[PDB]
């Protein structure tokens, strides 16, 4: 008399197949790429030109002496 | 030819991006006035020694005093 089949309690689990967790698509990408890229170029011309100012300063001490 | 940019950018999207960097690179050095500031600096970098010359009568300009306003003005860069 002690056999298995239970009265209730069932799901089931799915046979489904989906995980569309997107994801900033469709022209939202290529937008964070370009602006941060020119931001790095914007970081230039305030350092290389600044080091160029120090570069003439470095060559200044050479020319002032040597007579 | 209007879909020709939309039947290869959905077909081979690698060299299409190369030709756009082949473009926008040849054209722009002839466009913005930030160039020729590249030329004014790259000539005004003193390597060698500026040797003075001999006076005889003239004197058109530039006496012996270095801190006199007697030469050019490249001092815009320090103000820049």
């Amino acid at each position: 008399k002690q056999d298995m089949p239970p009265v209730g309690g069932y799901g089931p689990i799915d046979y489904k197949r989906n995980l569309p967790r997107r994801g900033l698509s469709g022209y939202s990408m290529f937008a964070v790429g370009i602006g941060a890229l020119l931001f790095g170029y914007w970081s230039m011309m305030k350092w290389n030109r600044e080091r160029r100012r120090l570069q003439i300063e470095d060559f200044e001490a050479r020319i002032a002496l040597m007579p | 030819v209007a879909a020709f940019l939309k039947n290869v950018w959905a077909k081979e999207p690698v060299l299409v991006a190369s030709f756009a960097i082949a473009g926008l690179a040849v054209i722009l050095p002839t466009l913005s006035p930030y160039t020729k500031y590249s030329l004014m600096i790259n000539r005004a970098t003193p390597y060698n020694y500026p040797v003075p010359l001999r006076d005889d009568g003239n004197m058109p300009d530039v006496p012996s005093h270095p801190q006199d306003p007697q030469g050019p003005s490249l001092e815009w860069l320090k103000r820049l």
